[PDB]
């Protein structure tokens, strides 16, 4: 019985209540109680109508048609909605996880499991906290729910209320016998979560229940994590609890003011001045003993002045930003070290910056750092390789050359990136395995991206020796696509994927260009796919010889000459010129 | 045009010549507010800069028109 | 016609479930005993709408 | 460096944004801030260039005055002008006294307070419901500042 | 003067569209305020009001109309 | 229909070929709805048009749409025309002909090596079957183009 399942979830997913009951009635109840157990297509998911009707809040309509035909409130189903996809558990969970108080308090009542888990082992409490619905997180523990509920990251409930301002919500499972004390995976407490967005009223109810204040599993006090945050606040109450020693109280205020210029969301330098003079005038302030900055050298990569010493000689650097957000950077580099993200994030934000204020040199010198400690942190760069690629067409249009150095450097740890990247499929089973899948597979198009502008940009012969050496490292490594293509096959074929940004405008797949440099580092001319068909194949299924002839011209001649088997077939015994669908392409590979 | 003086036009005469602009966008002859902006603009001591301020003062239409006749 | 009755003991009170019990209580009173079970339709069409609205719907 | 204060605070106050584009243009942001911090009474009111853009009804100058330009939504100003005219007023608050939608979900999208209290501690959640501006409470609402932000009074919203 | 008021009478509704134009509803409902009710055909003006302001600046100047 | 192909609005272009109104409706002048898309390289105008039917005929000079679509430096069109209608194979080496003479000679495109390779592949083409070959006219030299006798050889070229 499929559409009187869907006429049964369709009564109740859109609320009409005559139609439920005159489903449940008027019929056999062997019927109806297989067609309102469960859905199998509606919505994507697999739960009962009841359930889907408890996502919307139909408190009405399921009140009806439990007094016909009990359902069981303990079934499950999928509910794909906030916090990911998720096989959703019972109903009262769901009610919960919809944040819908008028459907909670009748389960409840009708008998309902309190504490019933989820795939990631999420109470109904979690559910309401995930909403922070308070009126239902008051009344699950009225029913008695565990306040002890921890995730599969060890996130408990009222940590899960931690991560949003939900100032009551939280205050409440503290008054339910429940001291904020329950660590994460990574050791993050109630403490740090409220710092990372400057909740001070939820730190003062923390405060107030008066029970412990310690680090991270990362190392972290809640005043450093709220320090690389922009929220003074949360230091500011520290300072009345004597947590804040002088050597992290000033380091904080040093990392609470350049946070507030180095982001996106959060650029004023009046306050990161004020908070960075502020500091180093507290920093200076203990006059005897005195404690200073570990020094820095200025980065290769990122700026050439090292960190101020003086509280008034970053007074002189105010006018300038490139120096101020640089020297606030430089205190958050010596704290928090190189494999921390959340000081790697201020690096991305300044080259955009110079990006959008035409200072590419700098936004490219700048930017390395970023990959730089992306690499100590063992991490994707994904994002940051795409993002180097996209300035660097951005700047032919500008025609602002790059520094040949600069681009071999991202060049060399791409491709270190991309063994990570490689390894990373090899270091996951099934957690995310498809997004692995996509994941090294989108950096190979990165580097595909930078070795095409490396080829259009002027490079000194030194660094082109040195980048070839990377394209000569994935030529060995030979990336295989879920289609079977690699890395000569993927400048081959037209059908490549190019960013939406200018590098349409300097990739021109298929590159010549970057397939002649392919061709000189060792390609597999007469690889196969996962159709079986070679180069060759792959080149004359092009439809447009006229366009770009000259690329065509290139190719021809020059895979031809690495050992392009002319006779070759595919999987469905395909030859070059029969699978040919240009005239201009197979005279081409006639002649060649 | 004021034959581009050095500190008495890029202020004073050059605020008038957006607010003909300004007015006839007011008016809906941005072809003749185009005018008298793209005279502004040349006659502006610092106008590099005002390429992203100028390019969201106006009607999507005039969002090219006035590039193009930017250059003139 | 019984498939009518049906769609009548099923979309005649539409109005009443959506705010308007005007039309749709007094239209879902003939298809209360339209349907094949009357006394059972009557019955969950009262429990359908509130308990001081029970009796004007099964009154109806 | 006042008489260019006014003339910003005019320029913000009518609409134009290419006169205080200029009057700002080749300078500093030490001076760009003070006469953009033109808190001045006008009057008998104290204003803001943001405030008053804000009062105005312009998400263009507002949207130019968050991006381009460094002023910041902590500020002081009208609430209401007929018989009220109490300081301490988020831009935000200006735009749903005001009623203009576009300003308050700009002001929203870029930031700007949205639980703000004044010396009457009065929302701007109950400034909107008492324009009876739909679309403002529903965005406000969406973006949960707060329902039982009440005045000195205890009055709700 | 009410001569001159025929004529003064226009400047407001010169001078005011603008005051509301730009944004000051409130202002400009108060610089029209002391225009409107000395024309001879305040109902002639009050058809075309309903729909020339925006629908919450008429209801306000209604307010005022009287004042 | 003509004037948004005459401009890029490929989208007023495809919604007026199904209004009813055809694309053979061909001005005095030439344009036969694809003339006056032959200029800015309108590939998804010519797209629909190729779709619905074009109907390929030459301007009042006598040039054909392929012809005039090579006239602007397009190749994009060019291949439509050309998997369009008949393949007419003695245009279809005049097609390369055409296109690559403008690149060495035209101030928007200057690129010479674009007109050797466009030459090769009509030099190509016109020699490719083998039999019933055909060779260029033997037009006699020009004082003004030195003294050349065309290229009715792949060597010479």
């Amino acid at each position: 019985m499929e559409g009187l399942a869907g006429y049964v979830y369709k009564a109740a997913s859109e609320g009409k209540v005559l139609t439920l009951a005159a489903l449940l009635l008027n019929r056999s109840e062997s019927d109806i109680r297989y067609l309102l157990g469960y859905v199998s297509q509606q919505g994507g998911q697999r739960s009962t109508p009841l359930i889907i009707a408890a996502r919307n809040g139909h408190a009405k309509v399921v009140r009806l048609l439990l007094e016909h035909y009990r359902v069981q409130t303990q079934q499950t189903g999928t509910v794909r909605f906030d916090g990911y996809v998720i096989d959703g558990a019972t109903a009262l969970w769901c009610a919960a996880g919809a944040g819908h108080f008028e459907v909670v308090k009748l389960l409840v009542s009708h008998g309902a499991n309190v504490n019933h888990t989820t795939v990631t082992n999420s109470t109904p409490l979690r559910a309401a906290c995930f909403d922070g619905r308070l009126d239902i997180v008051k009344y699950l523990v009225e029913n008695n729910a565990n306040i002890s509920i921890a995730n599969k990251y060890d996130n408990t409930c009222l940590m899960i209320a931690a991560y949003k301002g939900h100032t009551d919500v939280v205050r409440y499972l503290l008054e339910q016998r429940a001291d904020p004390n329950a660590k994460a995976h990574c050791g993050a407490t109630a403490l740090h979560f409220a710092a990372e967005a400057g909740h001070i009223d939820i730190v003062k109810e923390l405060i107030k229940w008066r029970a412990a204040i310690v680090v991270n599993g990362h190392g972290m006090t809640p005043l450093k994590v709220a320090a690389e945050s922009c929220k003074a606040d949360v230091v500011e109450l520290l300072l009345s609890h004597a947590d804040c020693d002088r050597r992290s109280r000033i380091e904080a205020l040093e990392l609470l003011g350049a946070s507030f210029a180095n982001d996106r969301e959060n650029y004023d330098i009046i306050k990161t001045y004020h908070y960075l003079y502020l500091a180093m005038l507290e920093r200076f302030q203990d006059g005897d003993n005195i404690l200073e900055k570990e020094v820095l050298p200025p980065i290769h990569a990122y700026g050439n002045r090292t960190e101020c010493r003086n509280p008034q000689e970053l007074e002189s650097i105010r006018q300038d930003r490139d120096a101020l957000h640089m020297e606030g950077l430089i205190v958050r580099e010596r704290i928090l070290g190189a494999d921390n993200i959340d000081v790697s994030h201020p690096i991305i934000y300044r080259g955009a910056v110079y990006a959008d204020n035409m200072e590419f040199e700098q936004c490219i010198k700048l930017w390395l750092h970023a990959l730089h400690l992306r690499q100590k942190g063992n991490r994707n760069t994904h994002k940051d390789l795409l993002r180097f690629a996209q300035v660097f067409s951005q700047m032919i249009h500008l025609n602002e050359t790059v520094k040949a150095p600069d681009i071999e450097c991202v060049l060399r740890c791409s491709v270190l990136e991309i063994e990570q990247s490689m390894n990373r499929v090899k270091n996951i089973s099934d957690a995310d395995v498809h997004n692995a899948m996509d994941n090294y597979e989108c950096n190979l198009y990165t580097f595909l991206y930078l070795v095409c502008i490396s080829t259009k940009t002027q490079c000194s012969e030194e660094d082109q020796c040195k980048i070839n050496k990377q394209i000569y490292n994935l030529i060995h490594l030979d990336p295989r696509t879920r289609e079977g293509f690699t890395l000569l096959h993927l400048a081959v074929n037209s059908n490549t994927p190019v960013d939406d940004f200018h590098t349409n405008d300097v990739c021109s797949f298929p590159n010549a260009l970057v397939t002649k440099l392919l061709l000189d580092c060792g390609a597999e001319v007469n690889a196969v796919d996962n159709e079986g068909n070679s180069a060759l194949h792959i080149i004359v299924q092009y439809n447009r010889p006229i366009s770009d002839f000259l690329t065509l011209h290139s190719i021809i001649i020059s895979l031809v000459e690495a050992g392009a088997h002319t006779d070759m077939t595919n999987k469905q015994n395909k030859t070059p010129l029969d699978k040919s669908t240009t005239g201009v392409s197979e005279i081409l590979l006639k002649t060649q | 045009l004021p034959d581009l003086k050095d500190a008495e036009a890029v202020q004073k005469f050059f605020l008038e010549e957006i607010q003909l602009g300004e007015e006839l966008l007011a008016q809906g002859e941005y072809e003749k507010g185009v005018d008298h902006l793209t005279n502004a603009i040349a006659v502006c001591g610092q106008p590099q800069q005002l390429l992203q301020v100028l390019q969201q003062t106006l009607p999507p239409p005039v969002f090219q028109m006035l590039l193009t006749k930017l250059p003139t």
